[PDB]
């Protein structure tokens, strides 16, 4: 009756006492929308297990006998052998199918939940927001009575056939989606999102073509992409709940998610959010959709009559609340409070803090920070002889996220410490030097390059002392530097560097990179050439021509950070391009009839196009033929029909699913009936990898 | 194999031309099979 009563659905007096709150949170509600969401979520996760979880690639990630450095949340966790991992994924698949079909719902939910979180916590390099969301949804749905409508348990059990469900089942999901939208929006109130730096190059996609009929590219990249996204997050959080705004909110949210699906490669996140969007609608929309159909079709679709009473609700005649109702209310309140708190819990677990806040995955800060790494050097000093050596940047690793987090760096250092003695290295001391820029800033060190990470100190609840601060004082320079980026030719390239007081950088210019120069933008540096031991002190706005093929050091000798730049052009590439262009001009002259004089013998293979019955072509001729073939391939790719691409996509996905199924079969057979001789295994592995055709 | 170790000449090369990777940290598993 009250206006608040219709707007919000509940009256204020319901919150006076615990009993009234429990009765409100356990009132009857229709089960249809929850059942549809359960079906869609189960089906999408079933499709997602062989694609993103990595069951197709599981045989080259956890291969037995290979030594790789793992990054688990807890050091205690260790992967099992490959076959048991295949069994774990089979259990996941069975649980997901059970959730989809509503068959043994609680058991299926547990079988999906526990393996999923095991995989999620086993590796920190595979964390993203849309995996955390799937984990949370699986956790929530374990307790919700979602097997009441369109479920096989209903057919096998009369009491759970089209029955009522309590109201907090919908409330928890609605709150979760609202939290996702709102926290994503508020997290996007950052200086690098409101000013157009994050996703600065996404306005070129053809989906934004109509906007370009009325707005320029720069304006389209700010008003639509950034401010539009932020406003859509906050407004889509609020609007869908209210009755009046549901249609416009649904339209904008659906357009937003379809554009996200096409623009990015996030995966199944867009479809999951689309499936969750109807959940804010009335709890009985599928029933009225079913009713408005022919009777013959209604003979196959689920029941349409009013639901029967359930014992998971409190009815007002009354009925004193039991125990599960109180637990449901407490679970709802505590879970939503924890969900609000966790994204902002970064001041307690300070070990994981960096330039960004906390580990990625549970902050809802999607597509806000972009990083470009320029150089990574790993140096080791032997603990017996004193020799100094250099390792490859990414050895014994499968991801590139260790370059930005202190904990992963410490784990990598310990892994290298335990592995290197297999290669005649005594107790080593490992030093790291990583150059990274976030949102197009100066390249700067992230970690102190004088600290042995093997013996350094790290605890989750105390700040790490060997992470360099982000120099945010140089923020406005991002304008001017960009101008210098646009003043160059098609050959010249520029790299910007900002360095701390006391430190130095030692660099080696390759023989190819002739005509390399160094200019100083701010501060005071001294550049040392070591071939003749000569150092020159550069003032602001002075340029030097560095040697090619030697080592040079740049030292910072000012109390404040110094900013400089390297400008270089590749001489070998330019010379090859010019010679190839001359050759192409001669070829064209021959083709059109000009150059009546005899062709050189080396040119005869070029016209023939095949090396048969003659001397082997020079490397330049081979490069020309390769370039021509690549250009022809690209041209053929461009002039390609859509239907062929669609058929190829279907075939590729078929191959992925086939490989997953066959390899899982091999693993299960090995577990149960033992391992055959090696020849049969080789034959089977050859059979599985066969392309479908 | 002997790909664990590298050389001083090829380690101290800040200026090496390469491609650009946005690395949004939200797009699937990035290069996937490559690395
Ligand atoms: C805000 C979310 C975060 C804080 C949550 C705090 C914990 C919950 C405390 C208890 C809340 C009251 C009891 C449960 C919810 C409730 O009253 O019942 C529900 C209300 O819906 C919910 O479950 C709301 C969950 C939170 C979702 C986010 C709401 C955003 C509100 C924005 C400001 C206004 C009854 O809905 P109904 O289908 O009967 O429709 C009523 C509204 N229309 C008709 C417009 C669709
Ligand atoms: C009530 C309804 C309410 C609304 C619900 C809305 C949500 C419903 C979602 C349900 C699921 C719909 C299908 C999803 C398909 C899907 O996601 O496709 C894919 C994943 O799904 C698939 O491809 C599934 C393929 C399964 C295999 C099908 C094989 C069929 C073979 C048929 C016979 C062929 C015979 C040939 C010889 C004659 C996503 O692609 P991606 O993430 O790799 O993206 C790559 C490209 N970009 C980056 C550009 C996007
Ligand atoms: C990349 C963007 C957001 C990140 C993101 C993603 C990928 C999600 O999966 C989310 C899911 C749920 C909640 C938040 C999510 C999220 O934050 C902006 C997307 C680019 C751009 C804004 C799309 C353009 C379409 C809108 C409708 C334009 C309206 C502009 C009017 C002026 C017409
Ligand atoms: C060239 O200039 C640099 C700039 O400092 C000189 O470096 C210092 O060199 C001394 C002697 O090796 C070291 O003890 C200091 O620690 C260095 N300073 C810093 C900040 O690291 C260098 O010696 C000069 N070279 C020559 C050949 O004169
Ligand atoms: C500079 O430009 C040259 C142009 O060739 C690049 O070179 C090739 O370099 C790769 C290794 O990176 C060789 O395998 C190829 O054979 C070279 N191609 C030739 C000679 O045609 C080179 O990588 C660029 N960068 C640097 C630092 O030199
Ligand atoms: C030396 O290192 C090589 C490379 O592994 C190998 O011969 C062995 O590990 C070591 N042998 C001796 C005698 O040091």
């Amino acid at each position: 009756d009250s206006r608040i009563g219709k707007l919000l659905g509940f009256e204020w007096t319901d919150l006076s006492s615990w009993r009234r709150l429990v009765t409100l949170l356990n009132r009857p509600t229709d089960p249809a929308s929850l059942a549809v969401f359960r079906f869609l979520f189960g089906f999408l996760m079933v499709l997602d297990i062989p694609q993103e979880r990595g069951l197709s690639s599981l045989d080259r990630k956890y291969l037995d006998g290979l030594d790789v450095c793992r990054f688990p949340l807890l050091d205690a966790l260790r992967p099992l052998p490959l076959d048991w991992m295949y069994l774990v994924y089979t259990i996941m698949f069975l649980g997901a199918l059970g959730m989809m079909l509503g068959l043994c719902y609680r058991i299926s939910c547990v079988l999906f939940l526990l393996p999923y979180w095991y995989v999620f916590l086993l590796d920190k390099t595979s964390w993203n927001n849309h995996s955390y969301l799937y984990g949370l949804l699986a956790f929530q749905l374990t307790f919700m009575d979602a097997n009441h409508y369109w479920s096989v348990d209903g057919l096998l059990n009369a009491h759970r056939r089209n029955a009522h469900v309590p109201l907090w089942n919908y409330a928890v999901l609605r709150g979760q989606i609202f939290i996702v939208y709102f926290i994503a929006g508020v997290k996007k109130l950052d200086a690098d999102w409101v000013e157009g730096y994050s996703m600065e190059y996404l306005s070129r996609h053809w989906l934004f073509s109509p906007f370009k009929l009325l707005l320029s590219e720069e304006l389209t990249s700010l008003l639509v992409v950034h401010w539009g996204g932020l406003l859509l997050d906050l407004s889509a959080g609020f609007l869908l709940f209210f009755d009046v705004s549901r249609s416009i909110g649904l339209f904008f949210v659906s357009y937003f998610h379809c554009m996200n699906s096409q623009l990015f490669s996030i995966g199944m996140f867009s479809y999951v959010m689309l499936a969750s969007s109807p959940l804010f609608c009335s709890p009985e929309w599928p029933r009225k959709l079913v009713s408005y159909c022919p009777r013959r079709l209604q003979q196959l679709l689920p029941l349409k009559a009013a639901p029967q009473p359930s014992v998971s609700c409190v009815y007002k005649r009354g009925q004193k609340p039991g125990l599960r109702h109180q637990l449901g209310a407490a679970f709802t309140l505590l879970y939503l409070l924890e969900q609000l708190f966790l994204p902002y819990s970064h001041f307690l677990t300070q070990g994981y803090n960096n330039w960004t806040n906390g580990l990625y995955g549970y902050s809802w800060d999607m597509m806000v920070h972009s990083r470009s790494h320029q150089h990574v050097k790993i140096t080791y000093r032997d603990g017996r002889t004193g020799e100094l050596g250099y390792l490859n940047p990414g050895v014994f690793t499968q991801s590139r996220r260790w370059k930005d987090h202190a904990d992963m760096l410490k784990q990598y250092a310990t892994c290298l410490s335990r592995l290197l003695p297999k290669y005649n290295v005594t107790e080593p001391q490992i030093y790291f030097d990583i150059w990274v820029s976030i949102n197009d800033r100066f390249q700067q060190r992230i970690f102190d390059p004088r600290v042995d990470i093997v013996q350094a100190a790290w605890s989750p609840f105390q700040r790490t002392s060997w992470v360099q601060p982000l120099l945010m004082d140089l923020s406005p320079w991002r304008a001017k530097l960009q101008e210098i980026k646009s003043s160059l030719d098609n050959h010249t390239e520029v790299v910007f560097i900002a360095d701390f007081p006391g430190l130095h950088l030692e660099n080696f210019v390759s023989e190819d990179l002739g005509n390399t120069s160094i200019q100083l933008l701010q501060g005071e540096v001294t550049v040392e050439l070591v071939a003749e031991q000569k150092n020159q002190t550069l003032r602001e706005g002075e340029k030097m021509q560095l040697p090619a093929g030697e080592y040079h050091k740049v030292y910072t000798t000012s109390p404040s950070p110094s900013c400089y730049m390297y400008v270089y052009v590749n001489t070998t590439e330019l010379a090859l391009e010019q010679d190839l262009a001359y050759l192409q001009e001669l070829k064209e002259k021959v083709e059109n009839g000009s150059e009546t004089g005899p062709l050189p013998p080396e040119l005869q293979p070029l016209l023939e196009g095949e090396v048969k019955g003659g001397p082997e072509p020079t490397p330049l001729v081979q490069t020309f033929l390769r370039r021509q073939q690549r250009l022809q391939e690209i041209e053929r790719r461009r002039n390609t029909p859509f239907h062929e691409r669609f058929f190829r996509f279907l075939l590729r996905k078929l191959y992925v699913f086939r490989r997953s199924f066959l390899m899982t079969c091999i693993s299960l057979r090995n577990l149960i009936l033992g391992r055959p001789s090696l020849e049969q295994l080789a034959q089977e592995v050859t059979y599985a990898n066969l392309r479908p055709f | 194999l002997d790909s664990v170790f590298s050389s001083s000449e090829r380690a101290h090369q800040v200026l090496r031309i390469r491609k650009r990777a946005n690395s949004f940290l939200e797009e699937l598993r990035h290069s996937s099979l490559e690395r």
